[PDB]
């Protein structure tokens, strides 16, 4: 019956570990690279496009970047359909807060609500966990520009610069070396993102069709979230190539 | 993966094998043959006929209660093959579905719609792990006003289809090849020719000359759409006509 | 093995092992004897003390003015079943203003205890009951089992070493029907004594007696009310 | 009686390539005025507005729940809602409370996205939609508004004529209603800009 | 009898981070009959092979190319009864959308809802994932759409794709034959040729099913139209 | 409201007026009261307008699902059965009064459906507040197996009687002709009433309205 | 409404008027109030049209399924019992007076009355509806044992005509149905076919 | 290899082994027989007396499930009792809903479907009992049905269930039960029961007898003491040669 076919997804291991959560994290490590960088005048996401094929129809808005409300956006790594479930839940939570308070939801509260859903799947119900890690970028009147990262376990944390997915550890080393706290601008942050994606995507060269970049800024008391055009990413990659060539010429 | 590969509980519950197969559904198909009987259905130009093998080993058994032919409505008949209690539960479900369709929509259910409904119900068993699929196959005959006689078959996998002729049970492969030969040389099938074709298919694949008590025959015709089971006198008349030729 | 963990699993021999293990649970308990005459039904229960400083565990329970029980096996299951039986008797008195006939109560018990023997994740009740009753059909002794089967008996014994008691009851079953109350109780006491170790004897501390009868509502005698029944018992024949 | 508890009046009118929507500004409870700047017209898009008359509590509740559903719609579909779709969404929201209805009668005025064809409609309290080509009214002085609009409305008005027509209709209609008025706000929606005006009005 | 299903997941994460049940459902899809979708400039063609195992089968009785609405069509590769379940659910979802919004559901919206159902079966208690891949075509806002939805619940937008047996070779053939600006007739020819590449035996107007979506809506091709197209090839 | 329907030799003619009143004031001058059910089945509605619209939309959706499932043309009896079971389960609280007309494989069929869930299968029906005037026209002039033009004239006459004698009816006459080969949705079929010609010119000039505040938002 | 049913040796005769009113307005002047429940079982309906139509549809459904399951022609008493259960269970919500009449191989011709409230009684003949009050004396004085099918048809036609002439809620045409073992014969009496009784003048 | 643990699992051969194990449980119980004559049905059970401490009529395997319907069981007695309760519920509900006595064929079908419902799931266990339903009426005649743990229901002229059912069926075949009456069938039933009993394997047994027919006015009841004693004497005489 039930007992002999039950996988026991929500039980501790003898070492004190939750195996299904760890395996979901392995799934995350497989997926495409997503990077988040916070600057003084905005915040950005840069995600590797894994749906690359000449016969693929051009994407409507973005493959991996989802607007969540007027002030927040997210990028996903891991199982795609699980990410669809989670992004719908996030949109619902943000609208519920807006209905209740008639103010936009602060970013950390939205992340905390979604992480509570994830934790509930880790503790009871016998279901498998969501195989999704998320990066969140947002603005609120409490803490300004914010970047957050959440895991299948339901843990979350705020960051100045972070990376999830493929080669995320090398990207984090790059970020530790190169990020300058309290002095980043969106231009320098975009340059850093291009360099990090150049290193992380070692097998495939940076082309504008292999990456998706979205920036969140403030204009006239409104939040603007924009996915960069292909030509803008092409110009950024050209600028990075020029920087590399001149740095080589100096050396 | 590898041919006939297995991993985990794929041989015990309806979950995918490494090759993407559902072994429990295949085992249910074998459960059909466990019954040991064979039935044949043939579509004519103005009729549909079902002929099933009737076996009563012992005289203590009241023969009138040993039937695999059922009527679902006045105009729809069925022959069941496989496990008897599963067959009777499926017959009860089909009768309920037909009555409810008539009640809700105000006209008699078409044969293809009833077959599709039963097939959906059994697909559910192919996708949920806590219950086994039924080990039975259902063949339905009826008359649609627009399209004429109808023979439809549904199986434990949830697959259903309309047939010019079909068979179920132990010798259904030989029966299908015989019917393929008969339908390739297409000639206009009257009621008598349809009945004789069904009976000769069963008799040639079972390698026995029949007797009126050894087979069961049900028919629907355009002239008389009501499903009716032939008595032993009519069956013996057909058998005599077949034997003389 | 693979067939002896779930009550829903048939063994290849046509048996259910969990039911037999619940039967063993009944066999582990201390002995108790039930017998009937033309006019009386008597339960005699040998009580066991966990320690020298503990009271002997209660074995005879009130169900209704005309029905009492003695238990073997898991005590908490016995309390569940006793509460159910009391509720049935009260329902009968509320609806029909009549005492519930004993055999109907035993049928209700069998129906209630059969259900967990067929459903996954349930277990059999691990208690055997001797039911003494009096109704329009006279006195009744019934035996209920973890298998949910029940028996109408002339006499019965269940618990540890109950086979010796059953042999004694076999011997004197012909005598039981014409016995008076004292003689019937003494027959039950001798049958219960046949299940004792050699050193142990029947005492007012380890004997409990329940009696029901035509004019006698069900009554339990525990420590000092047992002595008139113990007085007059011949020494063990050996 | 219940619909008249707080008073209020909303009107929408069709121009040549433009729409107009106007509302009174009084919030009051029976005969007592409480405030004079209660919002009854809510934007549901760049060129789409909904005006709500009826119970003020249901005005606010329905506007907020419609904003909930519209935001979800525009996130799931990466497009702005069309006025007909908004009307259907409002009707579904109102009919969900068929036996416990919200006491508001919405009016929708907008331009088709990517087409800019004027659209106006009104709905009853349980969500029966009514699309017209000239004008829609809602509130406690619909008879007066009907007189004014039937007399003054003309086809193919330019936005300035549309503003004058809807302004005169609203002003003279609410001057003749006790529990509406204390100012009128008019929105003129064109394809390239939105003009918001407050009219000089009686305050009695 | 007890109507309670299992409440635990049957699809769980492997130590390497994979959900093997979804990969096995994909293996089931890869064993299915070939399906092809091609999005032309003015419409979409969905072509599948339906080679019956015998002449006793009535070809007209069952259909693999199915209408969902007047403007949306479906075809599949994999297990047919799972496909029937998903077709019924898609029709109900399209009707509910029409009931709320009083306009026909956009193709992308319906694809999202169907993919959500498939994900539910990848995560809920006591069920296996669906063993089919769907090709969905639609016409919206003067524009053709072609989507593929997998057993995991992930969907992709395609200009041309193939599923089922020999789908890698079919994809190579499509990407070396497909071009933009193609018209619907030429897309129909290309889809039939892609089926012909993996087809075994003679292809007739009864061996294959073809559906088209354009501004007029979605419709299945009658076997006479298919015979005309085959003669043109 | 006046809605009517007849069975003629080749099919069904449905008719309706186009006035929708709120109380005793005309709210809608051009209201569409003939509702699509299926390409061969239509329904005129009276009673609570929201109830009529929602009920017809729900049944149309369910019949579309049914016809996709069966691959066959819907029957009028199915629409009738669904409508009457739904209306009966609501015990008259859904106030939809319906004239349901269609042509299926069995021929033309016409039903009247009442809010409590009772139906009548009749060769001519009327419904609404003008129903008695239209019915008077029908009882005076109906004949079986009328031609299409005769049936259209008769239904337009019945609607006109409702329009000119019932205060709750007015404006235009809408027709829907259904046969096995065609469906003609004639809207408007007749325009017996028009707004009177204006004898004057109201003063409506730029600058007439005084403005306190102004705010112009430019759209991109 | 006036409904009537009479038993004769080999079957039953059922009859009804055809008037359905809403107040004083005749909404349907050719109503068919004789409803086949099964091949040889009919019901006459009086009271709320929605209630009787719904209950007759439900009983038709249940009786058809039951007959398929038993592989046996239904008993008239079984149909009457189904009607009785439905009418008694929902007596506070239904306004339905039913006559159930038909033929059985086991019992012959049978008439059952299920009046409002949900009681069930077998009768040699039954009348119902608003018009039935006016013909109680007539049917009491006229009915005799041993009438043939033709005598029963004439008896029913006369009684229905008298009720229709007196009762404002009854009128239109007379619908008759003779049920026997061979089958069902239905007829409509209209116009001069309806029995005529001269108005007493002077 | 682990295929015999649930009724919701098919073996690779297409068998449900849990149902077969329940059938084995039936094959170990003592023998009950039913015989359908021209005017009734007679049930005879060999009820083994396991303890002399038991009363007469304890653990009876013949039940009245309706005024006209009797039940003879074999297998797990608690399962049989729950099934008798199910049959009583079905008969009573049928009378309440349709207003007459349930036909025996319909009652057999209903109870057989209830039994079959326990052969599909891992959450329940198949019943470990088989049984015969016997009825008589003027309209329907005499009817004898048999239902096994799989849920298969069949009509019979004579039937045996239990440990020795093949030998009992052989004995039944030697009878011209189609022209016999209940009076002489009761003797034949008692003789067959006494023949199939094994005195070495099983020590003592009571002979339970019941019948329904025109003799009892279509009411299932225990055979009266006179007829039972006469039948037992005749059976004992037939044992001696």
């Amino acid at each position: 019956m039930s007992r002999r076919y039950d996988s026991r997804t929500t039980i501790f291991s003898p070492e004190g570990r939750l195996y299904q959560v760890e395996y979901a994290m392995e799934a995350i490590g497989h997926a495409g690279t997503c990077l988040g960088i916070l600057a003084n005048d905005g915040v950005l996401l840069a995600a590797e496009r894994r749906n690359i094929h000449k016969l693929l129809d051009e994407v409507f808005f973005s493959e991996k970047i989802y607007k969540l409300n007027e002030d927040m956006a997210c990028s996903v790594a891991g199982i795609t359909s699980d990410a669809n479930v989670l992004t719908n839940e996030l949109r619902l939570i943000a609208q519920r807060y807006l209905l209740q308070y008639q103010e936009p939801i602060p970013c950390e509260q939205l992340v905390t609500a979604l992480c509570d859903i994830k934790q509930a799947y880790t503790q009871f119900g016998g279901k498998r966990p969501f195989g999704v890690s998320l990066l969140y970028i947002g603005w609120d009147k409490h803490y300004g520009f914010q970047l957050y990262q959440s895991d299948p376990s339901g843990n979350y944390g705020g960051w100045k610069a972070t990376c999830i997915g493929n080669n995320s550890a090398a990207a984090v080393s790059m970020l530790k070396q190169d990020y300058k706290e309290g002095e980043m601008t969106l231009k320098s942050a975009l340059a850093l993102a291009i360099k990090v994606l150049n290193k992380t995507m070692d097998v495939s060269k940076l082309s504008a069709e292999k990456v998706e970049i979205a920036t969140l800024t403030r204009e006239n008391g409104k939040t603007v979230i924009r996915v960069l055009k292909q030509k803008e990413v092409e110009q950024l990659i050209k600028k990075h190539e020029e920087e590399e060539a001149k740095a080589e010429r100096e050396k | 993966m590898s041919r006939g590969s297995s991993a985990g509980f794929d041989r015990h519950i309806t979950i995918f094998s490494p090759e993407g197969r559902l072994y429990q559904v295949e085992y249910a198909f074998k459960a059909i043959n466990q019954g040991g009987l064979t039935s044949v259905a043939v579509r004519g130009k103005d009729c549909a006929v079902i002929v099933t093998q009737k076996k009563v080993p012992d005289k203590l058994l009241d023969s009138s209660t040993v039937t695999h032919l059922f009527k679902i409505t006045e105009n729809i008949g069925c022959v069941m093959t496989g496990m008897t209690a599963d067959s009777r539960s499926q017959v009860q479900r089909a009768r309920y579905e037909a009555a409810n369709w008539k009640y809700k929509y105000g006209y008699e259910i078409p044969v293809d719609m009833l077959c599709k409904r039963i097939a959906d119900i059994s697909q559910v068993y192919t996708q949920n792990a806590e219950m086994r699929p039924l080990g039975c196959c259902m063949i339905l005959i009826g008359i649609d006003e627009e399209q004429g006689p109808q023979v439809y078959k549904c199986d434990p996998a949830g697959y259903y289809c309309g047939f010019k002729a079909t068979a179920a049970g132990v010798k259904q492969t030989e029966s299908t090849s015989f019917l393929e030969k008969k339908v390739k040389k297409k000639f206009d099938w009257t009621f008598e020719q349809t009945v004789e074709t069904a009976i000769t298919c069963l008799s040639t694949v079972l390698s026995i000359d029949f007797k009126p008590s050894e087979i069961e025959v049900g028919v629907v015709t355009v002239e008389n759409p009501k499903f009716r089971i032939l008595t032993e006198a009519e069956i013996d008349a057909h058998l005599v006509a077949l034997a003389e030729r | 093995n693979q067939y002896d963990n779930d009550v829903t699993v048939w063994s290849p021999q046509g048996r259910i092992h969990q039911i037999e293990y619940a039967m063993e649970a009944v066999k582990q308990g201390s002995a108790t004897v039930g017998l009937k005459s033309k006019t009386h039904a008597v339960l005699v229960a040998l009580k066991r003390a966990q320690s020298e400083l503990a009271a002997h565990q209660k074995k005879i329970l009130h169900v209704d003015n005309h029905i009492g029980i003695s238990i073997a096996g898991l005590t908490a299951d016995a309390r569940l079943l006793c509460n159910f039986m009391r509720q049935e008797c009260l329902d009968s008195r509320f609806v029909f203003d009549r005492p519930l006939p004993v055999s109907r109560l035993v049928s209700l018990i069998g129906s209630k205890t059969q259900i967990p023997t067929q459903r996954y994740g349930r277990r059999p009740y691990g208690v055997g009951l001797l039911i003494a009753g009096y109704d329009d059909m006279g006195p009744h002794i019934f035996q209920t089992c973890p298998s949910a089967n029940y028996f109408d008996c002339r006499a019965m014994s269940i618990g540890a070493r109950s086979q010796s008691a059953r042999t004694y009851l076999e011997r004197h079953m012909s005598e039981f029907m014409e016995c008076n109350l004292n003689e019937l109780v003494k027959h039950g006491l001798r049958a219960l004594r046949e299940t004792l170790p050699a050193e142990q004897d029947l005492t007012t501390k380890n004997v409990s007696i329940g009696i029901v009868g035509k004019d006698l509502e069900f009554t339990i005698y525990d420590d000092d009310d047992v002595s008139p029944f113990l007085e007059g018992l011949e020494e063990r024949p050996q | 009686s219940i619909m008249s508890y707080n008073g209020g009046a909303v009107m929408a009118m069709k121009g040549k390539n433009c729409v107009a929507i106007a509302a009174d500004r009084r919030f009051g409870i029976q005969a007592q005025m409480v405030t004079t700047d209660f919002q009854k017209i809510f934007p549901m898009g760049d060129r789409l507005y909904i005006g709500l008359a009826g119970l003020a509590t249901d005005v606010q509740t329905v506007a907020q729940r419609l904003k909930f559903r519209l935001n979800l719609y525009e996130l799931k579909e990466g497009r702005q809602i069309k006025p007909y779709t908004l009307m259907s969404m409002v009707a579904n929201l109102l009919y969900e409370k068929r036996f416990g209805p919200y006491y508001t009668e919405p009016v929708i005025a907008g331009l088709d996205p990517k087409t800019f064809k004027p659209f106006i409609c009104s709905l009853d309290l349980i969500g029966c939609p009514m699309v017209t080509d000239d004008f829609v009214v809602s509130g406690t002085c619909t008879e007066q508004m009907y007189g004014m609009c039937e007399s003054l409305w003309e086809p193919n008005m330019d936005p300035e004529h549309l503003f004058e027509t809807i302004s005169q209709a609203m002003l003279n209609a609410v001057d003749r209603d006790a529990v509406s008025g204390m100012g009128v706000i008019v929105h003129i929606i064109e394809k390239d800009k939105i003009t918001t005006r407050t009219l000089k009005a009686r305050m009695d | 009898m007890a109507e309670r299903g299992y409440s635990f997941s049957l699809t769980t994460f492997s130590p390497s981070g994979k959900l093997v049940q979804i990969e096995y459902a994909l293996a089931a899809v890869a064993g299915g009959a070939p399906s092809v979708g091609i999005k032309a400039a003015n419409g979409v063609v969905l072509a599948t092979e339906k080679k019956q195992k015998s002449i006793l089968y009535d070809e007209r009785s069952v259909h693999k190319v199915e209408p969902i609405t007047k403007h949306i069509g479906l075809v599949y590769s994999g297990m047919g009864p799972d496909y029937r379940v998903l077709v019924h659910r898609a029709r109900k979802l399209a009707q509910q959308y029409y009931l709320v919004y009083q306009e026909p559901i956009p193709t992308a919206q319906l694809v999202q809802r169907v993919a959500s159902v498939m994900q539910e079966y990848t995560q809920s208690g006591g069920v296996r994932p669906f063993g089919v891949s769907l090709l969905i075509c639609g016409w919206n806002e003067g524009r053709p759409y072609l989507f593929q939805s997998d057993p995991s619940g992930a969907y992709f937008a395609w200009k041309a794709t193939a599923m089922g047996k020999n789908y890698v070779n079919g994809k190579t053939f499509l990407e070396k034959r497909y071009n933009e600006d193609l018209e619907l007739e030429d897309a129909i020819h290309t889809a039939i040729l892609t089926l012909k590449e993996s087809f075994e035996g003679q292809m007739t107007e009864d061996n294959i099913e073809v559906g088209i979506c354009n501004e007029a809506g979605f419709r299945r091709l009658t076997p006479t139209e298919v015979k005309d197209y085959l003669a043109a090839i | 409201t006046t809605i009517a329907g007849v069975v003629y030799k080749d099919g069904i003619v449905l008719g309706a007026d186009t006035r929708a009143t709120e109380g005793m004031v005309v709210a809608d001058k051009n209201c569409s009261k003939i509702h699509f059910i299926s390409p061969n089945i239509y329904c005129c509605g009276a009673g609570t307008a929201a109830d009529t619209d929602m009920t017809t939309q729900l049944i149309s959706s369910n019949l579309e699902l049914h016809s996709l499932s069966t691959g066959r043309l819907p029957r009028v009896v199915t629409a009738n059965r669904m409508l009457k079971q739904m209306l009966f389960r609501y015990q008259g609280y859904i106030g939809a009064a319906l004239v349901l007309g269609g042509v299926d494989v069995t021929g033309p069929h016409l039903y009247s459906i009442y809010p409590h869930g009772s139906t009548d299968k009749l060769p001519y029906v009327t419904m609404g507040s003008g129903s008695l005037a239209a019915m008077a026209v029908f009882e005076d002039k109906f004949r079986p197996d009328m031609e299409e033009e005769e049936a259209k004239k008769l239904v337009s006459e019945a609607i006109a009687a409702g329009i000119f004698n019932d205060l709750g009816s007015g404006s235009n006459i809408d027709l829907c002709v259904i046969s096995k080969s065609k469906l003609d949705f004639l809207r408007p079929y007749s325009v017996p009433n028009k707004k009177g010609t204006r004898f004057g010119r109201y003063r409506c000039e730029k600058g007439t309205n005084a403005v306190l505040t102004e705010k112009v938002t430019t759209l991109e | 409404t006036t409904i009537m049913a009479v038993q004769f040796d080999g079957g039953v005769v059922l009859g009804a008027d055809s008037r359905t009113t809403t107040g004083s307005y005749i909404a349907n002047r050719v109503t068919d109030k004789l409803t086949p429940i099964h091949d040889r079982i009919f019901c006459c309906r009086s009271g709320s049209a929605a209630d009787t139509q719904a209950v007759a549809d439900a009983v038709t459904y249940q009786l058809g399924f039951h007959s398929i399951e038993l592989n046996e022609p239904p008993l008239v008493h079984t149909a009457a019992s189904l009607f009785k259960e439905m009418c008694y269970r929902y007596r506070e919500d239904l306004m339905a007076g039913i006559i159930i009449a038909g033929w059985d191989p086991q019992e012959g011709g049978q008439v059952y009355s299920v009046p409002m409230g949900g009681m069930m009684v077998r009768q040699p003949f039954a009348i119902g509806g608003s018009g039935s009050s006016y013909i109680y004396g007539y049917v009491d004085a006229t009915y005799r044992e041993g009438m043939t099918k033709e005598e029963c048809l004439q008896f029913t036609a006369n009684a229905l005509a008298l009720a229709m002439e007196r009762d404002g809620s009854s009128g239109g045409v007379i619908r008759l149905a003779a049920i026997a073992e061979p089958g069902v014969e239905r007829q409509v009496l209209l116009g001069d076919q309806i029995p005529k009784f001269t108005i007493a003048t002077l | 290899t682990g295929y015999d643990l649930s009724a919701s699992t098919f073996s690779p051969d297409g068998r449900v082994f849990q149902v077969e194990y329940a059938m084995k449980a039936v094959e170990n119980s003592s023998t009950a027989i039913g015989i359908r004559c021209k005017d009734g049905v007679v049930f005879g059970v060999e009820k083994l007396v396991l303890s002399k401490l038991y009363e007469e009529g304890s653990n009876k395997r013949l039940f009245n499930v309706d005024r006209h319907v009797g039940m003879a069981v074999a297998g797990l007695l608690a399962d049989a009792r729950s099934l008798a309760d199910i049959a009583r519920e079905e008969a009573s509900n049928f009378r309440s809903n349709f207003g007459y006595n349930i036909p025996l064929k319909h009652l057999a079908d209903r109870v057989a479907m209830y039994v079959h419902a326990y052969t599909l799931y891992s959450a329940v266990r198949p019943f470990g009992c088989s049984f015969m339903l016997g009825s008589y009426s003027v309209n329907d005649g005499a009817q004898l049905y048999m239902i096994d743990p799989s849920g298969v229901s069949y009509g019979y002229w004579g039937c045996a269930i239990g440990k020795a059912r093949q030998a009992a069926k052989t004995e039944i075949e030697k009878l011209q039960m189609k022209e016999m009456t209940c009076r002489d069938v009761v003797k034949e039933v008692a003789k067959i029961i006494y023949i199939v009993h094994d005195e070495v394997k099983d020590k003592a047994f009571e002979l339970e007898l019941s019948w329904v027919g025109e003799i009892t006015n279509g009411r299932h009841e225990i055979v009266p003491k006179d007829v039972r004693e006469e039948a037992e004497k005749y059976a004992k005489e037939s044992l001696k040669e």
